[PDB]
């Protein structure tokens, strides 16, 4: 159960950090479009 | 008319340019004997050729910013289009980088939808 | 506090553009990686319509 | 019909491209070492020539295109013929106004989302301690 | 006083988050997880 719970957790965090990648891939792309935007 | 102020001549800002790019390379290619000895020589040449470029290329530069301020003072009609062209891709632009990213959130959702089995 | 103080900061920072616009805009850029305590911000002047500002 | 202030952008873009291209080009054949190299075969230099040609035939198309606008600009000589170079020293457009709310407003919009975003997106600063 | 923990480092907005028995900015769900772990660590 430990180990299950571990592997659990483990794909858990690393879901966590690609979505975190994902989001920071879009926010990064969306701030250079924000540049764009004079007003 | 070395020392005169008048300038007799004409037909550049279009030859200028290749002259001026093939000038300093044409030294470079050359089906003749190149003595094996040589520094701090063809480095001045090289500096003048690039020298004269961009001093020219700044004229043609100047002469354009000159032209469209002037088509601007003189025709608004056609800088406003262009404005508005701009304005409508850089819409264009983001509405489809809006949509890429909203596409890419909802696949990426939509596969961890039951992560945890449970 | 941090909670608190980022959060202004980032008001202020995207209130700054609303109140200028016709002055040279800014730039808004967070790290990727952020401390409990520690985290980093990258502003730049990021003059319109050109690249070569960059000083 | 007529897009001057487009053909003069372009033509800025073209030249200004060409001097990239020129910089980039040198910076290309800067490290052009031994074809005969002892390691590599025939590897490098055929696709170091291959991007010689390649950059070759856009500068060329580059200087072609850059004559083809100045030959037009040139020609088409059409409003205020005299060009009074001292006029450039000082001492309908609803569509415009229109679209320009349009865009103002989705950037507003777009500006929201993005804040949402950015609570929606931090996720993880607020929960690394414990984070694995 | 009672399960309130007031707190203000300076005068601009509020705290203590807490919880009752049963029978906008999203300060909400990672205020409450890292305090929890606390104990364990």
């Amino acid at each position: 159960r430990n180990q299950q719970l571990r592997t659990l957790q483990e794909e858990c965090d690393r879901k966590l950090i690609t979505l975190r990648d994902e989001i920071s891939i879009d926010l990064y792309e969306l701030e250079e479009e924000y540049y764009s935007s004079s007003s | 008319a070395a020392p005169g102020a008048p300038r007799p001549s004409s037909s550049t800002l279009v030859d200028e340019l290749e002259s001026s790019f093939e000038a300093c390379f044409a030294s470079l290619v050359s089906q003749d004997y190149v003595n094996g000895t040589d520094q701090e020589e063809i480095r001045t040449g090289v500096d003048q050729c690039i020298q004269k470029f961009l001093d020219i290329a700044r004229q043609t530069e100047c002469f354009f910013l000159q032209k469209r301020l002037q088509l601007s003072v003189q025709k608004p009609e056609q800088v406003i289009k262009e404005d508005v062209s701009e304005l409508r891709n850089e819409l264009q632009r983001k509405d489809a980088l809006v949509q890429k990213h909203l596409t890419k959130l909802r696949h990426w959702q939509q596969v961890l939808e039951d992560i945890n089995v449970q | 506090a941090k909670h608190i103080f980022l959060r202004s900061r980032a008001a202020a920072t995207i209130d700054s553009l609303a109140s200028r616009i016709e002055d040279p805009q800014i730039q808004a850029h967070w790290s990727n990686i952020n401390d409990v305590y520690e985290s980093s911000v990258k502003v730049l002047i990021t003059s319109q319509g050109y690249e070569q500002i960059c000083k | 019909e007529v897009n001057t202030a487009s053909l003069c952008r372009i033509g800025q873009e073209t030249v200004q491209d060409i001097v990239y291209r020129t910089m980039e080009i040198f910076q290309l054949l800067r490290n052009m070492q031994l074809p005969n190299g002892v390691t590599y075969h025939t590897g490098t230099y055929q696709d170091r020539l291959t991007k010689l040609q390649d950059n070759l035939r856009q500068l060329s198309v580059l200087f072609r295109k850059l004559r083809l606008v100045y030959d037009k600009c040139n020609e088409n000589c059409g409003g205020m013929d005299p060009i009074p170079v001292e006029q450039l020293i000082p001492y309908e457009r609803r569509e415009i106004a229109e679209v320009n709310k349009k865009l103002k407003q989705k950037n507003q919009q777009l500006k929201q989302i993005m804040d949402q975003l950015r609570n929606l997106i931090w996720d993880i600063n607020a929960m690394l301690a414990m984070r694995n | 006083v009672k399960n309130q923990i007031i707190s203000q480092p300076f005068p601009s907005l509020q705290l203590s988050i807490s919880l009752c028995h049963s029978s906008c900015p999203e300060d909400h769900l990672y205020v409450l997880e890292h305090n929890l772990h606390l104990l364990i660590r």
